[PDB]
């Protein structure tokens, strides 16, 4: 419950911060220069947590990742590429992971904190980035004495 | 490197069968492997196919039979072949799961070469079957050819057909050839040549001209037709597609042979003078020759014929082009066909003046030149008759005895067909619709940006005042955007908080509706879940693109909440006679307060024919649907069902004879209330009382009739009359509906299910269907009906498959309709609401591992209900093999019951909304559809595309692409191309089948002859009135409302044939 | 940590999820009190749930994943590998009925679907059968997964649940419902303290009776059982 209370609060901050800097750019576009707005904005940069501030910061970089036809991520000294696209008989590109199209940074942060993409805290949509290809369907066997159960094991797992 | 000999095939679909999807992909492989294929299209009787194969002298016959009655059909064919010198011709067949293993062994034992099961297709592959089929027919037919002319001259038409195969292959003896030409010279018979540009209408005009010859001379003329089509030297074989257009050649005095050019360039067979001479010697009264699509500077037909006819369309570009056309210099007659096209009038004046110049007849009038404006697509066109009158006079002088005609010896050169379905002014209507939608979305973006900025400003304004430093400069920019926002958009955001309070409580006050369903855990599941956005930009964007169910643009559904008792379930039904089906109705609608019936008719009724004793027909009676032939049958069908009851709706799936069937239904509904009155008062109603009853029934009667003819040409192939005539009568029905305020019945179910099952992917299905629907709209607008008068009578029908796009198919169709109907056509709320029926994909189910089909049918049923459909049909597990059994229909009916009652997520009515995947897919599909609108629009609209066969072309392409993959493996199908059974048997034991009883067939025959005897006096009189209704161009349906009381289905259909014409197949 | 038997015994999805997470957290507290480090036993803990027809089952997995991840991070300060709750889902066998055994494949399909949608780690599918697990019966069960994973279109997307207004609202509701049940167990002396009183056993028994009641009552429709029965038997 404490975690959720924070999501609400940090979202309100992230929202207000955007709304201020948005109005600041719109005032300068008309001629009026009021830096009083910027003072309230910078005031909320500190109010936002360290973790939350970096979440919104990596959001545009996050979008570019899940946009292409592949997903490049370098582990160790090499790399691990994963396909993002499966194409239908109609020729439609079905992305493996579909990202939101919010403009409100309040909604972005709220979504990133409550339901991030699969493979990211709090792992609501899954603990792994992408599903395994291929299967851990175990081979179950157990009847009679140890001899009979063994043979079944050896037979099935041949 | 094709076959050893010249291998020829005749391909077709069985009598009253529309299933061409199978046979079409076979004639494609046949053609590619190097076989000449004489394709006859769908709906062909044994008498037709055999006559064709015998005149073409082919080695093989390929038939698809999916309607059942295939055992009787093929037996008849085998018998008829042996009787008339075609025993050496091999017959191949296929019907998927319909033809069970036992029937295959029986038919193959009878004489059939090979019938392929779905399991055969899996083992052998698509190419494997055709390779096997071709290698069998790889035989030299020249051995059966006559060595002397004795047989041919005597009148033997089979010997003639074989002598041609000898002459064409150059295996005829030189002394025989010269002897043939010698007698051909003394024969002195006229040879009419018909040439012209590709697709101008050479075949269609030829057929019509022949019909004129038959009507004028009482079929006293023996006509020989030699049609030539270009052969692609790459493959080896060709697609001889001229015979498919010929409807008037079915008669003993008519003979037709299809020749391939067998050269990449020349538009004539290298043996054409030999073939012509062969026909001359066979004592034919006239020989007609059609060339292939020739260039402008081609005229190779001239030296081989006695008279030449150049066929063209009004589209030839500049008038200066006519000086380049070599054929205008030699042609004795010029036919400007397709005179219904734009610019036909001016086209005639250019060609007339050009022919006048070429002949140097300055002392003659340009209007007197032998240039004719014809419209072969139009039944009994006066233009074509004018051309015929000219040809007769010319053939008369050239030594051809003929009786004084019985036709209207009219005057003029130009057709007077002034009918138009869609005015050329509105030609790009589909393109305009695409713009309308895209324009709407552009506004959503703009208004959202404004609504967002407006909020951001006033938000910052309140935050500045909270700190002290105030700047009213912000408010000036805010108020600036209050005006920028539209009136409609401003009120949308204004009502948002009030909207939230409505869907928040336990009830919805308007009338009260419950919002909450509580789970076993005690969780409140709201019927409609609203978004929790803070950004007013997102709120407006959502309110404009996907409002709650029951609000524009009705993306999430046209109604606020789903029906309380009346579930969307509506099960397709029909088997045996009207009595048996009436039991199946009671079975499906058992335990349901709301009676939602769905009727399927047998192939004989679907083609407007009465049941008859001939094995062609008899075997199909009562199979694959209920056999309905008279009004008395229709009455029995719905006995016990109050049709005028508010909670009872009947959906009858019928296309070609739809107006006739509809009249039967209406009469049934009316007669029910007359009977109900007669019981509640113990007396017949007075003439005034009956008038009130009859009028009331028409207003309140609730149901649906499919009748979509635009999809018949494209998809289902149930169009029997001419395409234009069907659309004419379809409008008559809607006009009748408006006059009598029939506001509860859907005059047409604009469908795509059939287009989809033919092979079309979800995008194609949705696009084509919406396009067809919009075509009807444009058609009725040009016809002078208020948009709010017929738009609420339009029902839709779609198919749900496994493809991702099917998940959002319905919601896309709802938005495209709502937006266009509002912005473009300016219709009211009731019109903007697209209501549709969804049926699970039948082609997605298989004959192998039939238990798996329930899994697929479940998933398809789920996304249908999620996406808030209005009506749902569920397919049985034995879908591939038979019509649903009693046990089979319950498993199908349970799928809906389980999802609707047991399934948890389903307790919410908008579960799709919000989903990132759904919203993205919705946007993608929508735009994909719009782009397809534009493709059709640049082909002249839906009608213009159908003229080219664009839809049929694309559907068949997609069907092949799918099928190539299903056998391939690239597209996994569990239990079919992967995860096969270790046993290897698809339904190993004997499954129960839904066929019709012998007694049931004899019942229908006896009921019919009894009905006929009852109205024997008024029968001929009524039919005469019906034809006069078409001639005098009155309302056809209005007469049908009386006709179905004294006439049978077949009687009416054949009567209309004499005055409405027959459908011309389109490959 | 399993909860298959708890649900199969009659517990509704909220009770099942709550009790199971509670049991899991009990093991954590138990291991910690032996002076052990959290990152040494947490990543290995596996979970085992049941999927039925109830609405809550649709978001059962995602709720279990968040409650674990948040608590393991904030409360116990464990690492990334520990915050990841992996679980196996097996379709509800209780919902499978003797009458009209062909209908069970329909229910098992729907249950298998929401399991895969909600990105489970392991799935077992129940047969349509009563009798012994025939090799034919196990193929129909095994085909359900194959069809959804290979043929089904929506399944080509790995997060189709995300964004859905219904899913997000249900996720929030279930989560809080579980938290409240934590508090009920906590004021009974924890999981062990409750077991001493037979609280869990008591509540499972009550819910089982309530279900079995509405079923007989005709209030909870079961196709082929209390409604749409076999016309012959
Ligand atoms: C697609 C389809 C349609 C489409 C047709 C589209 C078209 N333009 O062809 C539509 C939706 C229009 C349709 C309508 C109807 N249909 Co339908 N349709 C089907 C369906 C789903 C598949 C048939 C198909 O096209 N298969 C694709 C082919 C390529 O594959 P296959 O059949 O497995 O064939 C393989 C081999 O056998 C081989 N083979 C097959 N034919 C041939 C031919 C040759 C020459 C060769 C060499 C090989 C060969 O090739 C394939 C290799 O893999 C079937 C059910 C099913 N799944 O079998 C019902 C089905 C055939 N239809 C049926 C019915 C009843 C109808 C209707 C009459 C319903 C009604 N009362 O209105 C209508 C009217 C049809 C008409 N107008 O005449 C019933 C038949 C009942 C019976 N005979 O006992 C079926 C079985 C469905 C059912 N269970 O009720 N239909
Ligand atoms: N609009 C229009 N179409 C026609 C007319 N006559 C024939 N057609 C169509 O044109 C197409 C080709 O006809 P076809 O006879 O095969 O021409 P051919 O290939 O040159 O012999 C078909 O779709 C016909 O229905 C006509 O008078 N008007
Ligand atoms: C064309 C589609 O129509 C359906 N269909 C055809 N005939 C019947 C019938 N008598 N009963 C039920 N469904 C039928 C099948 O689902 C098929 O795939
Ligand atoms: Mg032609
Ligand atoms: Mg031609």
């Amino acid at each position: 419950r404490a975690y959720h209370r924070r999501v609400v609060a940090q979202s309100k901050l992230a929202r207000e911060r955007q709304q201020l800097r948005a109005a600041h750019d719109m005032l300068q576009g008309a001629g009026h220069e009021s830096a009083a707005l910027e003072t309230l904005a910078s005031e909320r940069d500190v109010s936002l947590g360290a973790v939350e501030r970096k979440l919104l910061a990596m959001w545009p970089q996050m979008q570019q990742a899940y946009s292409g036809d592949e997903y490049v991520v370098k582990i160790r000294d090499k790399e691990i590429r994963t396909g993002l696209i499966s194409t239908t008989l109609s020729g439609t590109k079905i992305r493996k992971v579909v990202l939101p199209r919010f403009e409100d940074e309040g909604e972005i942060l709220k979504w990133l904190m409550r339901e991030n993409v699969p493979g990211s805290f709090p792992y609501t949509a899954g603990v792994f980035a992408f599903k395994r290809e291929g299967d851990p369907t175990r081979m179950f066997a157990g009847e009679g004495d140890a001899f009979r159960t063994n043979r079944r094991f050896k037979l099935v797992s041949e | 490197r094709g076959p050893a000999n010249k291998v020829r095939f005749v391909t077709a679909a069985s009598l009253f069968d529309g299933h061409d999807a199978s046979i079409n992909i076979m004639r494609r492989i046949l053609q590619s492997q190097g076989c000449e294929v004489i394709h006859l299209g769908h709906n062909r009787s044994v008498q037709e196919v055999v006559t064709a194969a015998l005149q073409e002298d082919v080695q093989g016959i390929a038939i698809s039979s999916y309607q059942g009655g295939h055992v009787e059909y093929f037996k008849y064919m085998i018998d008829l072949l042996r009787e008339h010198g075609g025993e050496h011709i091999q017959v191949f067949g296929g019907g998927g799961g319909v033809i069970v293993p036992d029937e295959i062994r029986e038919l193959q034992a009878y004489g059939v070469a090979r019938i392929y099961s779905p399991e055969d297709g899996q083992r052998m592959g698509l190419a494997g079957m055709i390779t096997d089929m071709a290698q069998r027919c790889d035989i030299d037919l020249t051995r059966y050819a006559p060595t002397t002319l004795d047989t041919v001259v005597a009148g033997d038409r089979r010997a003639l057909a074989q002598l041609i195969t000898a002459l064409e292959n150059g295996k005829a003896d030189p002394e025989l050839v010269s002897a043939l030409h010698a007698q051909a010279k003394a024969a002195a018979v006229p040879v009419l040549g018909i040439t012209g540009t590709g697709g101008a209408g050479k075949s269609s005009l030829t057929d019509e001209l022949i019909r004129r010859f038959r009507l004028d001379q009482d079929d006293a003329l023996s006509i020989a037709v030699i049609s030539i089509d270009p052969s692609r030297r790459k493959s080896g074989g060709a697609l001889l597609g001229d015979r498919i257009r010929m409807n008037a050649i079915n008669h003993p005095n008519i003979f037709m042979r299809s020749l391939a050019t067998r050269e990449a360039g020349s538009e004539i067979s290298q043996a054409l003078p030999d073939v012509i001479a062969a026909c001359k010697a066979a004592r034919f009264d006239l020989v007609i020759v059609e060339t292939s699509g020739i260039g402008q500077g081609d005229a190779a037909i001239v030296p081989h014929v006695d008279l030449s006819l150049y066929v063209m369309t009004p589209e030839f570009g500049a008038a200066s082009q006519l000086e380049k056309i070599d054929m205008l210099d030699f042609a004795d007659f010029v036919a400007i066909n397709k005179f219904d096209r734009k610019g036909a009038q001016d086209a005639w004046r250019d060609v007339a003046k050009q022919v006048q110049r070429n002949r140097e007849q300055w002392h003659s009038r340009a209007e007197d030149m032998p240039v004719y404006g014809t419209q072969a697509s139009r039944f009994n066109d006066d233009g074509v008759t004018m051309l015929y009158q000219g040809l007769v006079g010319a053939l008369g002088a050239r030594g051809m005895s003929l009786k004084p005609g019985t036709l209207p010896n009219l005057e003029g050169r130009i057709s007077t067909g002034q009918n138009v379905i869609v005015p050329p002014a509105r030609s790009r209507y589909l393109a305009e619709l695409a713009d309308t939608v895209r324009a709407y979305h552009r506004r959503v973006v703009a208004q959202s940006k404004l609504a967002r900025e407006r909020q951001q400003l006033r938000a910052a304004h309140d935050m500045l005042q909270g700190a002290g430093h105030e700047s009213a400069a912000l408010e000036t920019l805010a108020s600036e955007r209050d005006v920028s926002l539209g009136a409609v958009e401003r009120k949308l955001l204004a009502m948002w908080p009030q909207m939230q309070q409505a869907y928040s409580g336990d009830e919805y006050v308007v009338i009260r509706t419950g919002l909450i369903s509580t789970t076993l855990s005690g969780t409140k599941i709201r019927k409609v879940v609203l978004p929790r956005f803070e950004d007013e930009g997102e709120i407006l964007k959502w309110l404009m693109r996907e409002n709650v169910p029951g609000s524009f643009p009705y993306t999430a559904g046209v109604f606020a909440f789903k029906r309380e008792g009346e579930d969307p379930t509506r099960m397709f039904a029909g088997e045996g006679d009207a009595f048996r089906t009436n039991r199946r109705f009671k079975l499906v609608s058992e335990g349901m307060e709301a009676k939602r019936l769905s009727t399927a008719f047998d192939s004989v009724t679907l083609y407007g024919e009465d049941p008859h004793e001939r094995p062609d027909i008899y075997g199909k009676v009562g199979n694959s649907g209920v056999s309905i032939a008279t009004l008395e049958d229709m009455k029995v069908l719905y006995d016990g069902f109050d049709l005028t009851n508010p909670s009872t709706s009947v959906s009858m799936t019928i296309n070609g004879p739809a107006p006739t069937i509809l009249a039967m239904f209406m009469n049934t509904a009316i007669d029910q209330q007359i009977d109900r009155f007669r019981a509640d008062n113990g007396r017949d109603p007075t003439a005034d009382e009956e008038a009130k009853i009859r009028a009331w029934v028409l207003q309140n009667v609730r149901g649906t009739v499919q009748a979509d003819i635009l999809k018949e040409d494209q998809g289902q192939n149930t169009c029997i009359f001419s395409t234009e005539f069907s659309l004419k009568v379809m409008g008559d029905i809607q006009e009748y509906f408006v006059h009598h305020q029939v506001r509860n019945f859907y005059s047409v179910s604009i469908s795509g299910y059939h287009i989809a099952e033919a092979g079309a992917n979800p995008i194609s299905q949705l696009a084509f269907t919406l396009a067809n629907g919009f075509t009807y709209v444009e058609a009725y607008l040009a016809r002078g009906m208020h948009i709010d008068d017929f738009a609420p009578n339009l029902s839709f029908f779609f198919s749900n498959g496994m493809d991702p796009e099917y998940s959002v198919l319905g919601r896309v169709a709802r938005r495209i309709w709502a937006v266009t109907m509002r912005d473009k056509y300016g219709a009211n709320d009731r019109s903007q609401k697209l209501k549709y029926h969804i049926q699970t994909s039948g082609r997605s189910l298989h004959a192998q591992e039939i238990d798996f089909n329930d899994i697929r049918t479940t998933l398809q049923a789920l996304i249908a209900i999620y996406d808030n459909c209005n009506s749902l049909h569920t397919n049985a597990y034995d879908e591939a093999i038979t019509t649903p059994t009693a046990e089979s229909v319950r498993r199908a009916l349970a799928i809906q019951l389980i999802i609707n009652r047991e399934w948890g997520v389903a307790k919410c009515e908008n579960p799709n909304q919000g989903s990132f995947l759904i919203e993205e897919l919705t946007d993608l599909v929508e735009e994909a559809v719009l782009q397809e609108f534009e493709r059709i629009a640049e082909r002249g609209g839906v009608l213009g595309a159908m003229e080219t066969g664009y839809q049929r072309g694309k559907i068949q392409e997609e069907s092949l692409y799918y099928e190539q993959l299903k056998h391939d493996g690239t597209l996994p199908i569990i239990g079919v191309n992967t995860f096969r059974n270790p046993n290897g048997d698809p339904t190993p034991q004997t499954l129960e089948l839904a066929r019709s009883s012998e007694d049931e067939k004899q019942s229908q025959l006896h009921r019919l002859t009894e009905f006929h005897g009852a109205h024997q006096a008024d029968a001929e009189a009524m039919l005469a009135r019906l034809r006069q209704a078409v001639i005098d161009n009155r309302n056809v349906f209005a007469v049908l409302m009386d006709a179905v009381r004294v006439c049978s289905l077949g009687q009416i259909t054949h009567a209309l044939f004499e005055v409405g014409g027959q459908y011309r197949r389109n490959m």
